[PDB]
């Protein structure tokens, strides 16, 4: 072996060794109080992280207007409790919003026999939306009626009265809130007397009666100027209007269009929808329809969508159906007036199983804004690009940030997107890995070059790119 | 009897590794579901991998354990690369990762939605390192005294997983565990990631070889060690996977992805003064993890140092207390050098490779052992076709794990053939280098003289 003696080393060793071996014991243990104090000086160095702002229900997740009941599973199963059957689909839509059509039993322009708190008996009873709103409630799926009185009249809110129409509505509000619906919906509050007074009265008692519950409403009106003048009484009021349904064809139109919008309100919680009442098959043709849906999922503020929408559902499309109501088209048979007239990606059932679709494009967007904290929350900073394009970034505090280029225009553009225009604390790197894109012929999940970014007509695309130093 | 020695056995199982794979099960498994058939295959095999590994303790009992049982199957070269890689690989990084895990849990509170800092986890995890192996030279006495401690930490803390749990289960609150229809996620994971999820299901499983042989005091073995095994495991499994269904009732499988913790995400709900006691009585679980495992590093190279390999400037006991000093303070060097540079989540992924792959030669020492040398006296047996069960599981996912993380699994491998040139001077060196050979003398006592430290009396 290699061994001295037990009684051979004592005898040699420590002479002066011991002054080496007490010098270097108090070497380590003051190398440990420099790592010690070392260590918590950049606990105190790191910053902080930002704290999460009160998310509501509402605030995670997009809202999915039911317009007609009988339209969207067929008359033949057109039901309350048809209804129930589909809230399996819808969860796979991961929606969280049910804003389904009126259903008090309007009798065409009598004030006195439109009675709010009372269910058309064509639809079902009392007994089966308790239950809907039972099964709606397992899934995480909240349910929104609204109530717009006279919904089957030309002119809605009973024109030849202004106050006992008023008083109905205000008795219905604490009569469901009972039943426990999640929120409220009026239509058309431009045809209102004295409206921007109602609806302080009526998010009093949304509000009041638990915080959880919202209000919408819904106009038709354009520009910017009416509907400010709307939110300046009111601030926590979702008002879907239809200030986005002009071209916005040209790139700079809409840049334009949306952060006046976001400017001028101070950046709260507003609500993205192209209309109160209409698809987006409608305003639009049906190359820029995936376009829209990656700019509407990613904006800051509740998505509102009618339904029909993931599967580009076009009234002018099949012949002989209304305007405002289409039929949803469910299966082959499903629009059984017609024999012959449907197609295989004209339709829901294989819109589902194409992965390259755009029911495809709606599921893996909506999943990515109801899981993705820099989605949910984040702040929205738009910023220059070339000619005719659409580029802003979402970013939260350290979570993944996510990057939009949305290319209006119709010629093969180049993005030639600059970062001058950034915050230092959210500025973009060189490379950034691609999530998905409106039309395929890309490889995802490969990082590309961020300054040689040629772009398709028609070709918006989600970037990610992560938190750095 | 045989209750005192089942405690023995779960008391060792069970430490710190529930903390930290649920997350990377998840992770790797995609589905809730199938994470929690994960728990219960892993410890099934542990079951029959801790059966044989009995079998050879009774038939060829030796001081050592598992390094002794290949140094009998072509014992030159193959048992010294078993030792080589619990040296170098599998003790230093079973430390590390118990380290990064006891900075990662004291600092969610601080920090709990944003990141922790890169470099000051690599300098909290290095103090409970450095401050354990000084306690554990000292006065050997002290650090067994600590140990019930710490071991007092990790049953508080996995007491309230449990019965906090369990009132969350008279409730309304069995949404994602009980309805047996959420168990769909990202299907782009293949079986090969599958097999990654086994890698880390099995770091809370491992401890079980070693213990096996130190059972020893054990009354009447040979009947009684193996009537151990079938009481101790499967009730680790119970509690591993109802501290896994805890975990799921409590947050969302997208929110047990997000957080470094998983101990204390369950501990900011269901109580508002839980956020005080998950992190110290988790801290605490991480300290006898590291504590507990600088008793077991300096075994092996008491064994090692005997048999020609290891110089025997190593394995030497201080005079004063019964304590090794230069064997800890190898392990104490090769840990820092591996804790400083990597990921927690890809170094389970090191040690999970290497550590099954001589899992399987010594089960395959196990059958070799019956087909070359039999007659051989044994007490207890299995059955022919059991141990190959173990056999096809290690092949399935040794061939999936290097197919899936080829350079986490690569740089595993290619330390072992490192290993080839060391041992060739290691014993096969003719001892003509006289130039050479006194300077392991002078590297010796120059360490015998500023380090105290003498050989053992036998
Ligand atoms: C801290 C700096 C950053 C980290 C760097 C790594 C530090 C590793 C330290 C590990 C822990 C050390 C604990 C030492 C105290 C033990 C406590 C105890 O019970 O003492 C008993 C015993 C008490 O002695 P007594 O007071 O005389 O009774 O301590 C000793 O006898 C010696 C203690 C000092 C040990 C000297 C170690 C010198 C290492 C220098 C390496 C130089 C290069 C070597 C190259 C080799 C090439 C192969
Ligand atoms: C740092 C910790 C300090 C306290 C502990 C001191 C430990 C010192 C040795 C550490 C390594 C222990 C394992 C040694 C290898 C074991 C294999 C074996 O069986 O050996 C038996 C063999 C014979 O032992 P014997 O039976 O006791 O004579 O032991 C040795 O030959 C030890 C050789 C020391 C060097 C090991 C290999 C170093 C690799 C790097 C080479 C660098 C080349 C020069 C580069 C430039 C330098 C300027
Ligand atoms: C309901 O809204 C009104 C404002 O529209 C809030 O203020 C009340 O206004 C009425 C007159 O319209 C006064 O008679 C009340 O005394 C006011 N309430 C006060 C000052 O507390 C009213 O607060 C809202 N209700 C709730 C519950 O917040
Ligand atoms: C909203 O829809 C109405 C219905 O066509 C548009 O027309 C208004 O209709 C009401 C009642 O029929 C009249 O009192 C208004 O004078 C009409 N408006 C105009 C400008 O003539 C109305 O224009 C639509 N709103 C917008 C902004 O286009
Ligand atoms: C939109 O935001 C900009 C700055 O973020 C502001 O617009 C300013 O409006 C005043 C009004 O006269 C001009 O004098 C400034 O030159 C504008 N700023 C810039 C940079 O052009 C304002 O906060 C928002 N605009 C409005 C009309 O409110
Ligand atoms: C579904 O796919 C068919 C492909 O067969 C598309 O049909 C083509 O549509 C374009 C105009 O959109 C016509 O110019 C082609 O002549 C059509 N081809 C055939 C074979 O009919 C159809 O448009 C797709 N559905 C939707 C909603 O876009
Ligand atoms: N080191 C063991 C795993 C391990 C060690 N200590 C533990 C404590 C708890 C759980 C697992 C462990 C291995 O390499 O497999």
């Amino acid at each position: 072996t290699g061994l001295s003696k037990e009684e051979l080393l004592k005898v040699a060793g420590s002479p002066g060794w011991v002054r080496t071996r007490w010098a270097l014991l108090l070497l380590f243990w003051l190398g440990w109080l420099g790592m010690l104090a070392g260590a918590v000086v950049i606990i105190v160095r790191a910053p902080r992280c930002r704290e999460l702002p009160a998310q509501k229900w509402w605030h995670t997740g997009a809202l999915y207007r039911i317009g007609d009941l009988q339209a969207f599973q067929g008359h033949g199963a057109g039901n309350l409790a048809g209804l129930k059957g589909r809230l399996d689909y819808l969860s796979s839509l991961k929606v969280k919003g049910l804003v389904l059509g009126p259903i008090h039993k309007n009798q065409k322009d009598d004030v006195a026999q439109t009675d709010l708190l009372q269910i058309d008996p064509n639809f079902g009873s009392k007994e089966d939306f308790d239950s809907l709103l039972q099964s709606a409630k397992k899934k995480s799926i909240r349910v929104i009626l609204d109530l717009t009185p006279n919904y089957r009249g030309e002119n809605s809110w009973f024109s030849t009265q202004v106050d006992t129409v008023a008083t109905k509505v205000k008795d219905a509000l604490e009569f469901w809130l009972q039943a426990g619906v999640d929120g409220f919906q009026v239509r058309d509050i431009e045809n209102l007397k004295d409206a921007s007074s109602f609806l302080a009265e009526w998010q009093n008692i949304t509000k009041g009666f638990s915080e959880d519950r919202l209000l919408i409403a819904g106009t038709n009106s354009s520009d910017l100027q009416q509907i400010l003048s709307l939110l300046e009484s009111n601030k926590d009021l979702l008002l879907t209007s239809s200030y986005l349904s002009d071209s916005g064809s040209t790139g700079e139109h809409t840049k334009s269009l949306v952060t006046q919008y976001l400017n001028a309100t101070g950046n709260r919680w507003c609500s993205w929808s192209l209309s109160q009442a209409r698809l987006l098959t409608s305003f639009l043709p049906a190359q820029l329809l995936r376009l829209y849906q990656l700019m509407l999922f990613t904006l800051p503020g509740t998505p509102v969508f009618s339904y029909g929408d993931e599967i580009g559902l076009d009234a002018a499309a099949l012949p002989g159906q209304p305007m405002e109501a289409p039929v949803m088209l469910w299966d082959e048979s499903s629009f059984p007036d017609i024999p012959g007239a449907v197609s295989a990606n004209m339709t829901v059932k294989g819109q589902s199983e194409d992965p390259g679709s755009l029911l495809s494009l709606f599921r893996r967007l909506s999943d990515q804004r109801s899981k993705e904290r820099s989605l949910l929350h984040g702040d929205f900073h738009a910023f220059s690009a070339g000619p005719g394009l659409f580029s802003y970034i979402r970013h939260w505090d350290q979570n993944e940030r996510f990057l939009v280029v949305l290319n209006f225009g119709d010629v093969g553009l180049s993005a030639g997107l600059q970062a001058s225009d950034l915050p230092a604390s959210a500025s973009l790197p060189a490379k950034a890995d691609l999530l998905l894109s409106t039309q395929p012929g890309r490889e995802e999940g490969s990082p590309l070059e961020l300054e040689r970014l040629k772009l398709e007509p028609h070709e918006g695309l989600l970037l990610r790119f992560p938190y750095a130093a | 009897g045989l209750v005192s020695a089942c405690g023995i056995i779960v008391g060792n199982i069970i430490g710190s590794g529930i903390f930290v794979s649920p997350k990377g099960v998840l992770e790797n498994a995609g589905s809730v579901g199938l994470a929690l058939i994960v728990w219960i295959v892993t410890g099934f095999i542990t079951v029959v991998g801790a059966l044989c590994y009995a079998e050879l303790g009774v038939t060829i009992p030796k001081s050592g354990g598992d390094y002794s049982y290949v140094k009998d199957i072509f014992g030159g070269l193959a048992g010294f690369l078993r030792l080589w890689i619990a040296v170098l690989v599998i003790y230093p990084t079973n430390q590390a990762v118990i380290a990064l895990t006891f900075s990662n849990y004291v600092l969610q509170p601080l920090f709990p939605t944003c990141f922790p800092p890169e470099s000051g986890l690599r300098l909290l995890a290095a103090i409970c390192l450095l401050l354990l192996t000084w306690v554990n030279c000292s006065s050997v006495r002290w650090a067994t005294r600590v140990q019930d401690i710490f071991t007092a930490g990790k049953l508080l803390a996995l007491a309230l997983i449990i019965i906090m749990g369990i009132v969350q289960i008279c409730k309304g609150e069995y949404f994602w565990l009980e309805p047996k229809n959420a168990f769909e996620n990202f299907q782009e994971p293949d079986i090969g990631l599958v097999a990654l999820a086994f890698l880390q299901g099995s770091f809370a499983y491992g401890g079980w070889n070693f213990l096996n042989y130190v059972t020893e005091e054990l009354v009447d073995p040979y009947k009684n060690l193996p009537r151990a095994i079938f009481i101790s495991i499967p009730l680790v499994t119970f509690v591993y996977v109802f501290a896994n269904v805890a975990y799921v009732t409590a947050m969302s499988p997208q929110e047990l992805l997000a957080s470094n913790a998983v101990a204390v995400t369950f501990g900011e709900k269901l109580l508002g003064v839980m956020a005080w006691i998950m992190p110290i009585s988790v801290a605490l679980s991480t300290f006898g993890g590291v504590n507990g495992s600088l008793f077991t590093s300096s075994r092996l190279f008491f064994a090692g140092a005997r048999e020609g390999h290891l110089p025997s400037v190593l394995a030497m006991i201080h005079v004063k207390r019964c304590t090794p000093i230069p064997a800890l303070l190898f392990t104490c060097i090769s840990t820092l050098l591996m804790l400083v540079t990597s990921d927690m989540y890809t170094l389970i992924n090191y040690v999970g490779f290497i550590n099954y792959l001589f899992y399987g030669v010594t089960v395959a020492g196990q059958i070799v052992l019956r087909w070359k040398k039999p007659d051989i006296p044994r007490p207890i047996k299995i059955n022919l076709l059991f141990p190959i069960i173990y056999l096809l599981f290690w092949a399935f996912l040794l061939v999936f794990s290097l197919w899936s993380e080829p350079v986490v699994c690569g740089i595993g491998l290619a330390i072992m053939l490192t290993g080839v040139p060391v041992y060739f001077l290691g014993v096969y060196w003719q001892h003509k280098p006289k130039c050479f050979s006194d300077f392991i003398e002078l590297l010796t006592l120059v360490s015998q003289k500023m380090c105290v430290v003498v050989y053992p009396e036998v």
